């Protein structure tokens, strides 16, 4: 599904911000 | 038909199992569990915003957890954990009690081999901040 | 040393889910949960020592839950619930986590359509007796 | 063996049949 792909890309991006907000 | 017998059973087993696992957590793992609770609490609001953005399947959340765990960081693993925790809050009776345990299975099954050492070092950093 | 990540996550999700379900339980369903609590304690020791009477993964307990729910009774259904809970007590690590999810699935999947009404009147009757 | 599980299941059923009446009595 195209929508799911873009949704997970937004969640993967949230995950990355959580990594960067530690350092 | 006065009670949802499955929901009542799910509550009993869920709490007993929650305490059973917490009982057997080492001191170090108890620290990580409290760090995970804070980490998941920080990402909760951003997570609900993205999900609400695209608001309407049990495969959908399973697909998101899988994408988040696609070879991954501690931040994405925590986001996947909190997504499962929020689906658990919506899947609270009847036929929804099946999709939750399967969703958790996807989480644990798709974890990377290095999950233990990655999250151990990351959640410890969470303890430093908070 | 290092942590068992999967055990940390399971502990978190299990509690968060337990709190969620409890929150959404109707009042009449919350009284039954208490009744299920006490009724599960009375069957615990007879259950455990019967398990110790024989034997000493998911296959055997699942086979017992299935045998207890074979068209059944509130007492048998509650005995099945406590069996799952006791297996959860010793299934707290790794692949054991899976055996618990598969066991609980047998329980909920094999409940009879009558359970909602039969356990509603039974668990409520137990609550009045133990009051 | 599998027949041992057959015997144990009957024992838990008896416990179940007893719990059914015991908790509504007295
Ligand atoms: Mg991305
Ligand atoms: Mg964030
Ligand atoms: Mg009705
Ligand atoms: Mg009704
Ligand atoms: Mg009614
Ligand atoms: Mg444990
Ligand atoms: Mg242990
Ligand atoms: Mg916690
Ligand atoms: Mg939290
Ligand atoms: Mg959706
Ligand atoms: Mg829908
Ligand atoms: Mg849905
Ligand atoms: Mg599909
Ligand atoms: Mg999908
Ligand atoms: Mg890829
Ligand atoms: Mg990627
Ligand atoms: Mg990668
Ligand atoms: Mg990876
Ligand atoms: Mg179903
Ligand atoms: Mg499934
Ligand atoms: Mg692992
Ligand atoms: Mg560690
Ligand atoms: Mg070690
Ligand atoms: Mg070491
Ligand atoms: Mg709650
Ligand atoms: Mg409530
Ligand atoms: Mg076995
Ligand atoms: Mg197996
Ligand atoms: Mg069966
Ligand atoms: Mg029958
Ligand atoms: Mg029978
Ligand atoms: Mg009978
Ligand atoms: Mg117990
Ligand atoms: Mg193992
Ligand atoms: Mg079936
Ligand atoms: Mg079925
Ligand atoms: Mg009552
Ligand atoms: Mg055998
Ligand atoms: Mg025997
Ligand atoms: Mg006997
Ligand atoms: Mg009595």
């Amino acid at each position: 599904d195209a929508s799911t792909k873009k949704l997970s890309e937004c969640l993967k991006r949230i995950g990355d911000e959580l990594d960067s907000n530690m350092e | 038909d006065d009670i949802d017998a499955s929901a009542v059973m799910a509550a009993y087993l869920a709490r007993e199992y929650a305490e059973a696992v917490e009982e057997q957590l080492t001191p170090r793992e108890r620290d990580a569990l409290e760090a995970l609770r804070v980490s998941g609490e920080e990402v909760r609001s951003p997570l609900l915003q993205e999900l609400s953005n695209a608001g309407e399947n049990s495969h959908i959340p399973a697909a998101l957890v899988s994408a988040l765990l696609e070879a991954t960081s501690p931040g994405r693993m925590v986001t996947a954990v909190e997504l499962c925790a929020q689906m658990g809050r919506l899947w609270t009776r009847g036929r929804q009690l099946v999709d939750f345990m399967r969703l958790v299975y996807v989480l644990l099954d798709r974890l990377p081999p290095t999950a233990d050492e990655d999250l151990g070092a990351w959640l410890q950093a969470v303890a430093r901040v908070h």
